């Protein structure tokens, strides 16, 4: 199942949250290709899953679970009720 | 950038385009070699030649870079693994001659069979039968028969393909600047570029004549013993004096000698170290077997394979439903995707091979962070020594008798321990001076220095000197048993045999320093001493990115092959050879023959 693909050329690092979609002919400085000019080749590859591979080489998926902070007000955050007893609230 | 770094990013390009296509090839191979069907053989090398144009199409494109402008030997390494040019280095009549020459060796060595002179209904090919009839049968007439017979109906056709086949060879091998197709062994063996660590190609012949030296008297002594000891087995028919016949010597040539040991035995009323009627008695399966080599490699530090091979590899035989070959081959199919194929029966030689071949993926899994063409051997030679170090550690009488077989209340006397000394030493004393002669028999060939009318009479007469084995029927030079023989029909070298089994005794003595033993080597149990395991580990990963001379100094300390460890397993054995062999001729003679006698 080689359908997700992995971008693995591009000038630099990622920026913070950086979402590369654009796929560009790749030359190591720039210099606009086509392929399969000489170093001129793709900044995409196939992962190459099969199950019948290593533990490392199977298909596992990656939820990101990303904080950002308190730049709105609450959207998630996070004690059974007791009676016959002299009880705190905090209800709705 | 600089062209050391679009190299390496080319290579890279390389590499992650070349590995869904071995992963294919070698699935190709895989499905192939465990159920024999026409999809299967049809589908086995058409992964095969897109792989194959692959890699040549890669090499043409990779020849452009700079060879002598790349600082980096580790990346300038994979430009010489890129930059050889091959076999398809000819005009494309003869490169495709060549294949086909090596293709009809390799179909009429193996679909040959022999038939009965009287009865053609009784007709036998080599595995099974006539590797079951040349070992433990008492037969003259039949050992000689099949003998004879496996040389005279294929070795016939054998030789004017090889005719053509060193000429083409040699051919190819000057064109990728060689001397002969032996040098093209040797070539693989040269490593440049290291100031130190380096290799020159006439050192194999010259460090392989070196060590043979001085195993000139140690298999002098060996052969003089095991030739009383066939004496006793074969009346009238061995000269005490002379050398041995090809058919008496358990295999088809003269290669392995370890089946001698069952007529050859030292000490005929002790307890063998032997536990293969102790693994059936019992009561193991192939798991249990492979489990319990499993075991031991957890016991020397080594971790567990990849849930593919519990998964996926074919551990027991299917039979007759899904026929599949039955050779132990440690399969690497890519990916990670380790497994061994075996048609496992309940043997201590399965129960060494399930160590040996586990030793191969150890050896794999150890180079798994290499890139592509470095995931082999630092040369071919440590890949099988590798393998047989667990083997050799794993046959002596501590191991077997805490395994749970060979009950521990067991002595360690000098009767027992010659004993597994000779049952293992027919093996390597015998395996060394055929190792020595074939390869030194090719490099003659494929130089030239054999004409190519005479090689089965300078055949013959190098086993005769150097083996000391003499044909029992002669031969003309319609034969050719070297092609008839199995490494060199399939474009194969040997020469790694013979180096597996000089630093095979080389690691064996570095590990058991690592282990703490303190008597021969032979005792040296090397489980639960994680040491010896470290100490394999120092070598096991770094590959071809560093010289075998480097891999060979991290352990044993040197840069060359040395006739000593070897000489020191066997050296209590040698006084126990020099007290046999007072009564019988200390040599061999090249003048005798059973059929000018």
């Amino acid at each position: 199942n080689y359908n997700y693909k992995y971008r693995y050329l591009r000038h630099g690092k990622l920026r913070p949250f950086e979402r590369d979609i654009s796929n560009v002919p790749f030359s190591p400085d720039g210099k606009p290709c086509t392929p399969p000019a000489l170093n001129c080749y793709w900044p995409l590859n196939d992962y190459g899953f099969y199950t019948t591979t290593g533990i490392g080489y199977q298909p596992y998926r990656v939820v990101v679970l990303s904080f950002e902070l308190l730049n709105a007000p609450a959207t998630v955050c996070g004690t059974d009720l007791i009676k016959n007893q002299c009880v705190n609230f905090n209800f709705n | 950038s600089t062209i050391e770094e679009q190299a390496k990013t080319f290579l890279d390009k390389f590499n992650h385009e070349a590995e869904d296509l071995f992963y294919q090839s070698s699935l190709a191979s895989w499905n192939y070699n465990t159920n024999i069907t026409e999809e299967n053989v049809q589908n086995m090398n058409n992964a095969g030649d897109k792989w194959s144009a692959f890699l040549k199409e890669q090499s043409t494109l990779a020849q452009m870079y700079p060879l002598q402008e790349i600082q980096n030997l580790t990346v300038k390494l994979q430009l010489q693994a890129l930059q050889q040019n091959g076999s398809s280095v000819l005009s494309e009549d003869k490169s495709k001659r060549l294949n086909t020459i090596l293709n009809t060796m390799s179909t009429i060595y193996s679909t040959g069979k022999v038939c009965n002179p009287d009865n053609p209904q009784e007709c036998l090919l080599l595995e099974p039968g006539l590797n079951e009839i040349m070992a433990n049968s008492l037969d003259y007439n039949e050992r000689l028969w099949a003998w004879e017979s496996w040389r005279s109906e294929v070795g016939k056709q054998l030789r004017p393909l090889y005719e053509e086949y060193v000429v083409l060879k040699n051919e190819m091998a000057r064109a990728n600047h060689y001397e002969d197709y032996g040098d093209y062994w040797r070539g693989d063996y040269e490593v440049n570029g290291v100031d130190g660590y380096d290799y020159s190609r006439g050192q194999l012949i010259e460090d392989v004549e070196h060590t043979f030296e001085e195993i000139k008297p140690l298999y002098e002594h060996l052969h003089a013993y095991v030739r009383a000891k066939l004496m006793n087995a074969y009346p009238s028919y061995i000269s005490p004096i002379g050398c041995l016949p090809a058919h008496l010597l358990g295999d088809m040539w003269g290669r392995f000698w370890t089946n001698l040991y069952s007529l050859t035995v030292p000490f005929g009323q002790k307890p063998n170290i032997d536990v293969t009627d102790a693994m059936v008695d019992q009561a193991w399966d192939a798991q249990r077997i492979f489990k319990e080599a499993e075991k031991f490699f957890v016991s020397v530090g080594l971790p567990n394979m990849t849930q593919g091979f519990w998964e996926n590899s074919m551990l027991t035989d299917p039979g007759n439903v899904q026929k599949a070959v039955c050779h132990p081959t440690a399969w690497d199919l890519g990916k990670g995707d380790f497994r061994i194929l075996m048609c496992t029966k309940v043997t201590m030689d399965d129960f060494l091979t399930a160590h040996h071949e586990m030793g191969h993926i150890q050896y794999d899994m150890a180079y798994a962070a290499q890139p592509f063409l470095l995931r082999n051997g630092a040369n071919e030679g440590f890949h099988e020594a590798v393998g047989e170090i667990m083997s050799l550690s794993a046959a002596t009488p501590k191991h077997l008798k805490s395994i749970g077989l060979l009950s521990p209340d067991f002595q360690e006397d000098n009767e027992t321990e010659i004993n597994f000394l000779l049952k293992q030493a027919l093996t390597i004393v015998g395996t060394l001076p055929f190792t020595y002669m074939l390869e030194k028999w090719r490099w003659m060939v494929f130089k030239g220095e054999i004409p190519k009318d005479q090689w089965m009479k300078k055949w013959w007469e190098m086993k005769r000197e150097i083996v000391g084995v003499v044909e029992p029927v002669p031969h003309d030079e319609t034969y050719c048993d070297p092609a008839s023989l199995f490494h060199v029909s399939n474009d194969y070298s040997f020469i790694r045999y013979y180096t597996r089994t000089l630093y095979q005794f080389q690691f064996q003595e570095a590990l058991c320093q690592a282990a703490k033993h303190e008597g021969p080597l032979h005792k040296c149990d090397i489980s639960n001493s994680t040491e010896a395991g470290q100490k394999l580990f120092n070598m096991l990963r770094l590959g071809k990115s560093e010289p075998w001379t480097l891999a060979l100094e991290n352990v044993v300390g040197a840069k060359n092959m040395n006739v000593r460890p070897l000489l020191n397993y066997f050296e209590p054995l040698f006084t126990w050879l020099k007290d046999q062999n007072k009564n019988s001729f200390v040599g061999w003679s090249t003048d005798w023959s059973p059929y000018a006698d």
